[PDB]
């Protein structure tokens, strides 16, 4: 919750290193990439959108 | 450098897909917010009529 | 496909919601004018 010079430099360096290691394909981030996408959450949100759209369609 | 550029291009495409997904979920959340505020609007209309 | 269907659905949903809210606003404005009178 506190930000010092050490924390800032470490954060920036970590981001840079992660990006570069991803360029060389030296990292497997399936867990993060599927917790952010979360296809289950995608299906849930899609069904919620469909239900809301049907509700708006039938009120007329 | 050309192969580096092409690989980075594919990675950028991956990340724009990710951002599309995030934007869709944001849209859903704002829809819920608007529904709540619409109920609030109905209550306010009743007060005005009173 | 998946995201494409979601995009079409989102377009339609947003359109309908905007129309509904604008109609509500028009009603509220008329009622406010009557209240002022």
């Amino acid at each position: 919750n506190n930000v010092t010079l050490k924390n800032l430099t470490a954060f920036q360096l970590l981001s840079q290193r992660e990006n570069i290691c991803e360029l060389l394909n030296l990292v497997e981030s399936t867990e993060r990439h599927n917790s952010i996408i979360n296809p289950e959450r995608q299906r849930m949100s899609l069904e919620e959108m469909k239900k809301m759209l049907d509700a708006l369609k039938n009120e007329r | 450098l050309g192969k580096v550029s092409d690989k980075s291009r594919e990675i950028s495409e991956k990340y724009i897909e990710e951002s599309q997904a995030i934007i869709q979920e944001l849209v859903k959340l704002t829809m819920e917010k608007l529904e709540s505020k619409f109920t609030k609007l109905c209550d306010l209309e009743t007060q005005l009529e009173m």
